[PDB]
């Protein structure tokens, strides 16, 4: 199991 | 519809922006998932653009798996969704205990998924461009929800192209960290990557440093554990090619192009819309305010935007 990701947008 | 309209019973989500809350409406007895987002912070963080982009795709969508809204409202200091609460959790939540799904429960959300990107894009003219474990949820039957639209492309029309760096860098496609402009295609390769991890239980390209993990999107070819069958192999290998034109959806057919691959041989697509087709998970909870498919570090816890508000 993989750490949670975070979305983004520059 | 205001802030008391509701009773709050727990925390399912909290990320920086604000949080989602678990409640009940007073007038029906309802359960529904609350975004609350504090308006202070969605300026100071810019994150404007991307509130009325998702307000705009739920209010337009309407779609078995993508999650509904029911109300969008604003206070003083607050912008609030009111939406459809999905109670089986994540997909992150049941592939990280269960590490990988059958290839049979993985074709079955697949599908969920294609028919739902199938109606953005054909339907609506969106691109979703945050496809990802963590945007996928389980409603009470076992079917997806697709859930946050913020990072959204609205007015897009068959192959017409885009230039915003977003989505999530684990998921990035190729075209995009090559700054190039793109199509609605990355929503195939999201789905390739979905898919991997379903059949394989890891990400195909895996650095935690996000620029390392760039280079080998752009320069390696997937590996294929042994234990994948050939249509799982041909499946993951077309829609992660990394030129977009020579990916799986990547033509005018877009959609059509995936469910016509013989991975999905077994499917009929007027049925999984039907929601006719049997879910190989069902969320076994005793209750409705039962969140035991929720991770437990949550559970246990200014201007007026013209014409935000909404009711479905
Ligand atoms: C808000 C999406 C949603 C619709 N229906 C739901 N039913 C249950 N849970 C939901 N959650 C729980 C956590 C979520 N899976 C992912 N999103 C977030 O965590 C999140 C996004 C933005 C933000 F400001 C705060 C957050 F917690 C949404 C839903
Ligand atoms: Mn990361």
């Amino acid at each position: 199991g993989r750490p949670r990701t975070t979305s983004f947008a520059e | 519809v205001t802030m008391n309209e509701f009773e709050y019973l727990k925390l399912l989500g909290k990320g920086t922006f604000g949080k989602v809350i678990l409640v009940k409406e007073k007038a029906t007895g309802r359960y529904y998932a609350m975004k609350i987002l504090k308006k202070e912070v969605i300026v100071a963080k810019d994150e404007v653009a991307h509130t009325l982009t998702e307000n705009r795709v739920l209010q337009n969508s309407r779609h078995p798996f993508l999650t509904a809204l029911k109300y969008s409202f604003q206070t003083h200091d607050r912008l609030c969704f009111v939406m459809e609460y999905a109670n089986g959790g994540e997909l992150f939540f049941h592939l990280s205990r269960e590490r990988v799904f059958s290839e049979d429960r993985a074709r079955f959300y697949g599908a969920e998924i294609v028919s739902a990107l199938d109606y953005l894009h054909s339907e609506k003219n969106v691109v979703y461009r945050d496809l990802k474990l963590e945007n996928l949820m389980l409603d009470k039957d076992g079917h997806i929800k697709i859930t946050d639209f913020g990072l959204c492309k609205e007015g897009i029309k068959d192959g017409a192209t885009m230039k915003t760096f977003c989505g999530t860098p684990e998921y990035l496609a190729p075209e995009v960290l090559e700054d190039n402009d793109y199509g609605r295609a990355v929503d195939w390769w999201g789905l390739g990557v979905v898919m991997y991890e379903m059949m394989c239980g890891r990400l195909p390209f895996y650095n935690q440093d996000h620029e390392k993990l760039f280079e080998l999107i752009l320069m390696e070819e997937i590996r294929f554990p042994r234990t994948l069958g050939p249509e799982a192999k041909s499946l993951l290998s077309g829609l992660l090619k990394k030129d977009p034109k020579q990916r799986l959806g990547g033509g005018s057919e877009d959609a059509k192009e995936i469910m016509q691959h013989r991975f999905f041989a077994g499917i009929v697509w007027q049925h999984v819309y039907e929601k006719k087709l049997s879910p190989p998970f069902k969320p076994q909870v005793t209750s409705e305010t039962d969140t035991r498919y929720f991770d437990e570090e949550f559970t246990a816890q200014r201007p007026h935007f013209p014409q935000f508000d909404y009711s479905a």
